[PDB]
């Protein structure tokens, strides 16, 4: 970027900006009372 | 589970005491391990006493 004693419109410059994009997206089990009761392991639920 | 188990000890002379453990006075291995077996017959028990 040069210059001179006279000056004037000599060195014009610009700027930009960028963009970003994201997203948010996204399970069960069942059991019977007879299963828990008549089981040998009484800590099965845990 | 869903079951109940018990134990009922059959007496000596009851005929339900079927046992392999059997030996008569002569020492032979008999099959009736419950002595005479409550046959309630004096025709046998004197022999099987």
């Amino acid at each position: 970027p040069a210059l001179t004693e006279n000056g004037g419109r000599v060195n014009r410059v610009g700027f930009t900006r960028i963009q970003l994009i994201g997203s948010i997206k996204k399970f069960f089990y069942e059991w019977t009372q007879e299963a828990m009761d008549f089981d040998t392991d009484e800590e099965l639920d845990s | 589970g869903k079951q109940i188990k018990l134990y009922h000890y059959v007496p000596l002379l009851d005929d339900r005491n079927v046992n392999d453990q059997g030996i008569d006075a002569a020492g032979a291995t008999i099959a009736n391990g419950n002595l005479y077996g409550s046959s309630k017959d004096i025709g046998t028990i004197p022999s099987k006493l």
